[PDB]
């Protein structure tokens, strides 16, 4: 009398899981594009005086 | 006296001429805007003295000369005292003769077209330099300045421009030209 109701969760189990499983694994697999970088700055702390050019 | 066929760079305003050679950081010297003429009758006999001054002899002899400036506001109107000028900044103190290095002038973006026109003019015909080239004044200054972007406020002699350029874009529509200059300083 219960088979069918056992059946019929772990279908329903079985394709979630499938379906997650395929988006988990891409997700675990590679993720250096999901991340962040250094993103960093010049400052100039070496310029002790004017450029070359007629413009500084 | 220059090594080197350089542009003669002149920066032609209704106060005084600023000019040099290109490339240089500075003008290598710096003459009025001015021809004088003397305004008394002479009364000794085998003086010299000119019928007119010019630049720095203007100012020099200026204890009986009346003071002209061939340039008004920005523009040009007397090109004859000009060329006087030109010839004695460029032949006799910064010694380039302009047949021998092309030469740049300067100018408000709206200075009337009749001062780049006879300005172009007279380098060509009078001086027979080998090219031209008027420049705008916002952009002089902002080269000047170490910038390619700002508002140039050039409160000279003559009539302020106030234009704005933006990464070397010209942005015409929010020029503002004011009727105001050193000139009407030194005169209030």
């Amino acid at each position: 009398m219960q088979a069918l109701l056992g059946a019929r969760a772990k279908e329903s189990l079985d394709l979630r899981a499938h379906l997650k499983q395929v988006k988990k694994e891409d997700t675990e697999k590679e993720n250096r594009e999901v991340g962040d970088w250094r993103k960093n700055i010049d400052a100039l702390s070496g310029m002790e005086g004017r450029k070359k050019k007629f413009e500084s | 006296d220059e090594d080197e066929t350089t542009a003669l760079v002149c920066d032609n305003g209704s106060g005084l001429v600023k000019a040099g050679f290109a490339g240089d950081d500075a003008p290598r010297a710096v003459f009025p805007s001015i021809v004088g003429r003397p305004r008394h009758q002479g009364v000794m006999v085998g003086m010299g003295q000119k019928d007119s001054y010019v630049g720095d002899e203007a100012q020099s002899k200026r204890g009986i000369l009346t003071l002209k400036y061939p340039i008004e506001h920005g523009i040009i109107t007397n090109w004859d005292d000009m060329e006087k000028i030109w010839h004695h900044t460029f032949y006799n103190e910064l010694r380039v003769a302009p047949e021998e290095h092309p030469t740049l002038l300067t100018e408000a973006p709206l200075n009337p077209k009749a001062n780049r026109e006879k300005m172009t003019q007279i380098m060509f015909e009078t001086f027979n330099v080998p090219a031209m080239y008027v420049a705008i004044q916002a952009v002089l200054s902002l080269y000047a300045s170490g910038r390619t972007t700002g508002i140039v406020l050039d409160s000279g002699d003559g009539v302020t421009h106030n234009v704005p350029i933006y990464e070397g874009y010209a942005l015409p529509h929010a020029i503002m030209r004011l009727d105001l200059a050193g000139r009407d300083l030194t005169d209030y």
